[PDB]
């Protein structure tokens, strides 16, 4: 994750 | 090259990102990339009435330089091509980028 | 576009880039009706890739992988593959003219 964003991968 | 779009806004904050969608009507698929307050880029996407919000990043590979959401996993080369990749391919995205926002 | 053939058959393919060296990442791309074929030199040794066009919704596009990954059109998919390596063994680096 990118902490405050909705990026969703392994 | 990409300020060459209507679907690119430049700088602007994310809640100025939120208020856009929602004048052009919080359909599923409108979409905006805008440039990072403080190189990096967000994709703002709205899919089921809610917006979120996607960090772009770039990096150097042997000189050459992309661009990746899911930290060079995927690269573009430039935002143009990850814009209409993910018009045909969902990728990370809950959905697809069908609509401008302008 | 120069690493696009045409109408060339499998076996003048495997010619052309044999007679280039056999680079390590040495492609082109040829006509197989509808279908196209990716010819990817890889540890001196060529694999071929069948391209194939598809219709989603009014849309069409051109794939590898049976709908799994699309493209538009040839140069997308040529575009991708030379920064991801995808299904293929390694990136397209050097283009057969």
């Amino acid at each position: 994750k990118f902490e405050g964003y909705d990026n969703e991968f392994p | 090259i990409h300020r060459t779009q209507l679907w690119f806004h430049g700088r602007i904050s994310r809640e100025e990102s939120q208020r856009l969608i929602g004048q052009q009507g919080l359909v599923d698929g409108l979409f905006l990339v805008r440039e990072s307050q403080r190189q990096g880029f967000v994709l703002s996407l709205c899919h089921l009435q809610k917006v979120k919000h996607y960090l772009i990043l770039p990096s150097e590979e042997e000189g050459r330089l992309y661009f990746s959401m899911d930290d060079g996993q995927t690269r573009f080369t430039d935002l143009l091509q990850l814009v209409e990749f993910h018009q045909l391919n969902r990728g990370i995205l809950p959905c697809l980028l069908r609509h401008c926002c302008t």
